[PDB]
RNA sequence: AAUGGCUGAAAGCCUCUCAAGCCAGAAUUUCGUCUAGAUGAAUACUUUGUCUUUUUCUUGUUACUUUAGUACAAUUGAAAAUUAUAUACGUUGUAUUUAUUAUCUCGUGUAUUACUCUAUCAAAAGGGUAGUGAAUACUGAGUUAACAAAAUUUAAAGCAUAA
RNA sequence: UGUCGGCUCUUCCUAUCCAUUUCAAGCAGAAUUGAAAAAAGGUAUGAUUGUUCACCAUUUAAUAGGGAACGUGAGCUGGGU
RNA sequence: AUAAACAUACUUUGAAUCGGCCAAGUCUGGUAAGCAGGACUGGCGAUGCGGGAUGAACCGAACGUCGAGAUAAAGUGCCAAAAAGAAACAUAACGAGUACCACAAAAGGUAUUCAUUCAUAUUGACAAUUAUCGAAUGAAUGAGUCCUGAAAAUGGAUGGCAUUAUAAUUUCUUAACUGAUACUCGACCGUU
């Protein structure tokens, strides 16, 4: 068939370069994939080391020409897109259709703020770990280098959580409604012969 | 192998490339940083260089030995005609950037406001705002303008009141106005709103926005030379008088 | 109306780091995420359904087929080799590949 | 080596509450309430009773407890009892420091505020510069006596820091500083009560 | 405070292997990786065996006076003695494990039957909320 | 890992053909066993195997695999320096379990590795005996642990999806 | 940054930390400011309202013209945070593609919906109210299928008029 | 593959001469000496010599050391070779 | 003992060639050299193929046109076909990462892990305040890892992206896997 869904992953308390690598083979597979939150991923490293190596990359540029030099993009969502275009084929067809099915924000705009989020245990943070190494998220390590919409970010992400917090309380109260009902017809005698076929798999 | 002797470099890369710019009218790339605990006031204005002369002015700094009789300054004339203020746009904070949400324009609009949206106006038709004005005052229409104005109200950042000059007033041959956006810095965004429909279609002052020995910048385009060389160009030094093929170049 | 097949993912031709062979195709089934679940599938029917945009005056189909079988495993994350009857379109990777159910020993 | 498990508990008297929510000790005294968040991934802090004399009763105590780790991270586990100690004995008797003011031919006058949250120093070495040296959320300046202050606050981070910015901002400079000893110092560190 | 601990006599739970989702006991821990899991051989089929810690889980339920080093005949005793097998089926786990075996001996005639009789009742239980 | 006991005699002129050389030998395959069994004949008797008959090479198997014992191994091995005398402590069920963890432990600690060991001996040592201080702390009868950060258990690869479903958690376990 | 300090273990003491946690400190770094600048956004007028290609007129663009072909409203997709996670449980063990009992008719009202449409208040909302339709549950019964067929996703020609 | 030097011009290295921030001294002050961070900004005018080099007279906060086909001849000059 | 009949012994006529270069559990001159010259063998020259990112010589293996299968060197987070589990000393650092190979030394550290030797170890050692304080304390040496030592000129190179109870390093377990024009089987073309 054709898989014309999107598959939005949240990488909060995830690994860049791990989520990168099954990201980036799932790409050349013909999945679409939306990475919200691409500011709450964490690289090994405290601020300190974090910027010896954006101090590094820096440097590279071109010497006759910096407007053709390398292009240092500071956006947290941008370094995401670098890290797996790395992963990708370079200078060909099947790399660049590849790349065109990928998406950062540091939020979670209009239509994939209510998407169903997914997960790469091969990725997160819990797993591949020691608890006492430091970390840096991708957000904290941007403003340091120049990214100025660190606050605009926050400020969406605050007003996203009272949203949603509203919209689960009220599901949560129709949901023990709807749990409360079930097991009223479930007990009832009329329903005894569609009860007794699934109490015999186990289902009620 | 090293150069022999130091020296600076000749011009400066901070404005590398030396691009000449498309428009007469400079935009301010910036405005004053808000402060929210002030009544809400216009942050610029746009006037037009009439020539310069020179005042003596009487020195009032202390601990210094300029002489008392007077000193010998340059100054700058800047004609500033009053202003008309023909709508206010809100501006939102996202994550690329200011971006511009809606755009309120007053009932009447001048031929001189008009005359931007056009390039041959003689053979325009000139219907430019027509549908916004004769239309201005349906209930469809007057009830779109409430909802403009509560948007901003409630997802808005930035308000700038879009004004221009009247060029009757001026003896330049030009008659199409000249449009700029100034912010209004004050208090919240409800009373910036509100501060600014007041001013719909009224005429601001230069006095209303500088007051006086007030420090203000200007931005506007240098005065045009050109093709030309390396030595008005970068000020580098000329060629020894025996050079071949020529001695206005770096060698 | 009905749904009788995986759906499989045409990944690429056997090959190695500077090689390619594209007589075997390399396809990645649906749920099958060892070579231990493999053993169901191999000499199951797989066709690779593509549409191509005729002109109305041509006689030829707008909807094709090529049709293969998997003939066995390639590592042990489920990987399958499929053999067709003309090699697949390289321009067709990351495609969905229809694995059917028969010949069925069931 | 890697320890099993280290363990290290500190006391809380009558007058001290203590609650714990996820690493995050809140403590209440007498004097005031304390805050603070110890965030180290592989501590666990809890309260309970237990014997801590070899002949005296039971009492209550909040335990930390640390399980298999090196030798670096097994020593913040008695890090983290000194400070919820340092809590206790600062909402129960609060810390004050000492601090005195040396001078050699220069008299230094202090201009403390009215509310004590902000001094001033002046005349320090005949320089016309003055230094204002702000004072932490909690810690409160007073002139105690004569080329004299001390400093009043429930938290010894805030209040050892606050005494450390006094002295840091009259240092000697380009001088040889074993002759012009001159700023002001820490007589002694000790409880208000 | 931490509920569960690796010690001797804590019920695990095998979680890979030929036996997975077999009760064991520890009856003894050679170090922070490895322990002695004998869940009784008599009993649940877990042979005397050292295996990783990565591979079992811990469950709520102690053995009562199993010392190290257990022999299988006394450890039985004390197995059946606090009825671990009968508490065990009434956790969350427990009725997990066995909803699993339930589940994989269905037909497509059972699949369909329950798939179009919770449809309904879902539907109606919906139906009946305001 | 295997252990072996290995017979020969000697029948030359310079050896009487009535005395037995036995060892046991730790070695992954009966081949390599014979092969230090020889090494240790021709460089401490002169024995080679030329002139050698070897008798019986047998496998030794663990009689009780299902006790804990605490191991010692007196081995020395080669450095950079020089040579040195090491007894290690572990605690395993056999005899070659224990010897593979000391393989093991010396080619990452000491980054040592096989052909710069010799095993001289390997014996069983009480409970107190252990001197290892991490080791020492399991040998009581009272050790109590919580495995903290658990990683979840997969039964089998069967159902490792690269891509899961929803969050992702830890188990105090 | 170098450096000087605070609390503080390891190591009962000491210690600025080859520990967790903080402060002060550069002609420094980054915001702020200046110059060029890509994808963009708002407003004004001209249109259009399911869609494309080949032609064709114009300096060029858009609308526009002709012959066809194509679809026709109604179940999709959201807890957040932590992970040494308040206590309890460990809820085990297959993410997307890919979770509907063949078509049509006959039927009764009620109820429900992140459903469609209309009106209205609002609104950069999986919004409120009122009504209508659709689907489902209560919950049926009845007709038909045998061979054949069950497909869009776009082709081909123009310049009257307006901006 | 146009082979010295100079003139003009840009960039790079730090093994820093000055300015900035620090520690040490047999650092009382002043003037100095040893060392750390730091290469973003500066680092001259002339008599003699084709000279690179050198040596003198000044001025300066300092008048640091080097690379780029021993940078640079369809850039110059042709003093040397 | 083993092998050898398209074996063995040749005879005649003649071509081209005698600038060589490389590797090394080798040597001589030299401070040394991608320097100069030798002994034995294997190569390159005359040679493609798979691997070492790239490379005349390194590793596997030498080539008629093909189909299928096991393999070699070597690999198995993505580029890239192919892996899951176990234990450790590393990792707060442009530290580690595929030999030849494209670099690092002496020396120092109350940094860290392990082992040996010695003394104090209790009814009471060490630290702090003879008593309390109640379990390890102190010293020497050796072996691994880490840090300093460690400065160059266009901007850049574990190949790049990236990793950090690893996706690094050292060693293992599993009748795991991937892969050459070499091997096996089969079809055809030619020489003998």
């Amino acid at each position: 068939s054709t898989n014309n869904k999107v598959t939005v992953i949240d990488c909060h308390g995830h690994v860049l370069g791990r989520v990168a690598s099954v990201v980036a083979k799932h790409l050349l597979l013909g999945q679409k994939f939306v990475l919200v939150r691409c500011e709450d991923l964490q690289v090994c490293g405290t601020l300190k080391m974090r910027l010896v190596q954006w101090e590094l990359y820096q440097r590279k540029r071109v010497n006759t020409n910096p407007t053709r030099g390398a292009f240092h993009h500071r956006s947290p969502a941008d370094m995401v897109r670098k890290a797996v275009r790395g992963m990708l084929p370079k200078n060909n067809y099947r790399g660049k259709l590849a790349l065109k099915n990928l998406k950062c924000f540091e939020g979670c705009p209009a239509p994939y703020d209510k998407m169903k989020k997914s997960s790469i245990p091969e990725a997160a943070a819990i797993y591949s770990f020691n608890p006492t190494r430091k970390r840096t998220l991708l957000g904290e390590l941007g403003t340091a280098v120049g990214w100025k919409y660190a606050d605009v970010v926050a400020k969406n992400e605050a007003e996203r959580k009272e949203r949603a917090a509203k919209w689960y309380a009220a599901k949560q109260l129709k949901q023990k409604a709807v749990a409360e009902a079930k097991e009223k017809i479930l007990a009832d005698e009329k329903y005894k012969a569609k009860v007794a076929i699934l109490k015999k798999f186990g289902y009620a | 192998s090293h150069r022999k002797f130091e020296a600076p470099r000749h011009g400066s890369l901070a404005f590398h490339p030396r691009k000449r710019v498309h428009k007469v009218r400079a935009t301010v790339s910036a405005f004053p940083k808000d402060n929210a605990a002030e009544k809400p006031h216009l942050t610029g204005f746009l006037g037009f260089k009439a020539g310069m002369t020179h005042v003596i002015r009487e020195v009032k700094r202390t601990n210094t030995k300029l002489p008392k009789d007077g000193v010998l300054e340059p100054v700058t004339i800047i004609e500033t005609p009053p202003m008309v203020v023909a709508g206010f746009v809100g501006y939102k904070k996202t994550t690329t950037g200011l971006k511009p949400i809606t755009a309120v324009f007053a009932e009447h609009i001048a031929d001189e406001f008009k005359r931007r949206y056009t390039k041959k106006w003689y053979k325009n038709t000139k219907n430019q705002f027509a549908v916004h004005t004769e239309k201005y005052n349906d209930v469809k229409a007057k009830s779109k303008r409430e909802r403009q104005i509560r948007l901003i109200k409630n997802r808005c950042d930035v308000v700038r009141v879009i004004a221009h000059t009247q060029m009757a007033l001026v003896p330049l041959k030009q008659k199409k106005a000249e449009v700029m956006e100034i912010q209004i810095n004050g208090g919240s965004i409800a009373e910036k709103v509100d501060f600014a429909v007041s001013l719909l279609e009224k005429q601001i002052s230069v006095n209303s926005v500088f007051g006086t020995d007030e420090c203000i910048d200007v931005c506007s385009v240098t005065k045009g030379h050109g093709y030309n060389g390396v030595i008005k160009r970068f000020g580098v030094r000329h060629l020894p008088r025996k050079t071949h093929r020529g001695l206005r170049k770096v060698a | 109306k009905c749904r009788l097949h995986v759906n499989a993912v045409f990944m690429g031709f056997q090959r190695a780091q500077r090689n390619q062979y594209p007589n075997v195709a390399l396809l990645q089934i649906s749920g099958v995420n060892t070579k231990e679940d493999t053993p169901f599938y191999i000499g199951k029917r797989v066709a690779y359904v593509y549409k191509v945009n005729v002109k109305k005056g041509s006689n030829k189909p707008a909807i094709r087929a090529i049709f293969g079988k998997i003939v066995a495993p390639h590592g042990n994350h489920g990987v399958v080799k499929a053999r067709f009857l003309h090699n697949l379109p390289p321009k067709a990777m990351g495609q969905n590949l229809k694995v059917f159910l028969y010949p069925s020993n069931i | 080596p890697r320890l099993l498990k280290k363990t290290e508990h500190v006391v809380i008297p009558e007058g001290v509450n203590i609650e714990i929510n996820r690493k995050n000790i809140k403590v209440t005294g007498p004097r005031g309430s304390l805050t603070r968040e110890f965030q180290h991934p592989k501590v666990d802090i809890y309260a309970s009773k237990l014997v801590v004399k070899k002949e005296g009763p039971k009492e209550n105590v909040v335990v930390i407890d640390m399980w298999y780790g090196n030798r670096r991270d097994s020593a913040v586990v008695r890090t983290i009892a000194s400070h919820i100690k340092n809590m206790i004995t600062g909402v129960t008797k609060g810390y004050q420091y000492k601090m005195r003011v040396v001078y050699a031919h220069f008299p230094v006058t202090l201009v403390i505020a009215d509310d004590g949250k902000s001094i001033q120093v002046q005349n320090f070495l005949g320089e016309k510069r003055t230094r204002h040296i702000e004072m932490y959320d909690g810690v409160v300046v007073k002139k105690l006596g004569k080329d004299e202050i001390c400093l009043e606050g429930n938290d010894v981070e805030k209040v050892s820091q606050s005494a450390a910015n006094i002295h840091a901002a009259n240092l000697v400079r380009n001088k040889d500083i074993r002759q012009f000893l001159d700023g002001v110092y820490v007589s002694e560190k000790c409880l208000i009560e | 405070v931490f509920s569960r601990f690796v010690e001797v006599g804590r019920v695990v739970l095998m979680k890979t292997g030929p036996f997975a989702s077999k009760l064991a006991v520890i009856v003894e821990i050679l170090d922070h990786n490895r322990v002695l899991v004998d869940g009784p051989q008599a009993i649940t089929g877990v042979p005397r065996q050292v295996v990783n810690l990565n591979t079992i889980s811990l469950t709520s339920f102690v053995v009562n006076k199993v010392t190290r080093g257990m022999t299988h005949k006394k450890l039985c005793l004390r197995f059946t003695q606090d009825a671990i097998i009968k508490r065990f089926n009434k956790t969350a786990t427990g009725k997990a494990i066995e909803k699993r075996i339930l589940r994989e001996k269905m037909t497509d005639f059972d699949k369909f039957q329950v798939s179009i009789i919770n449809r309904k009742i879902n539907a109606a239980a919906k139906i009946a909320v305001s | 890992m295997k252990e072996y006991y290995i017979t020969a005699r000697c029948t030359d002129k310079a050896h009487n053909p009535n005395e037995i050389f036995r060892s046991r030998v730790f070695a992954p395959n009966y081949v390599v066993a014979k092969s230090k069994f020889w090494m240790m004949l021709k460089k401490q008797h002169k024995v080679k195997k030329i002139n050698a008959e070897l008798l019986q090479c047998q496998p030794i198997f663990e009689k009780n695999p299902t006790v804990v014992k605490n191991y010692q191994i007196f081995l020395r091995y080669v450095s950079a320096g020089g040579i040195h005398n090491i007894t290690k402590q572990y605690r395993d069920v056999t005899r070659v379990g224990a010897v593979r963890q000391m393989y093991n432990d010396l080619a990452s600690q000491y980054r040592t590795r096989q052909d710069k060991i010799q095993l001289i001996s390997i014996t069983t040592v009480g409970d107190k005996a252990v001197k290892n201080p991490v080791l020492h702390q399991f040998v009581g009868h009272h050790v109590k642990f919580p495995m903290v950060h658990c990683k979840p258990v997969i039964a089998s690869k069967r159902f490792n999806l690269p891509i899961k479903a929803g969050k992702l958690t830890t188990k105090l376990c």
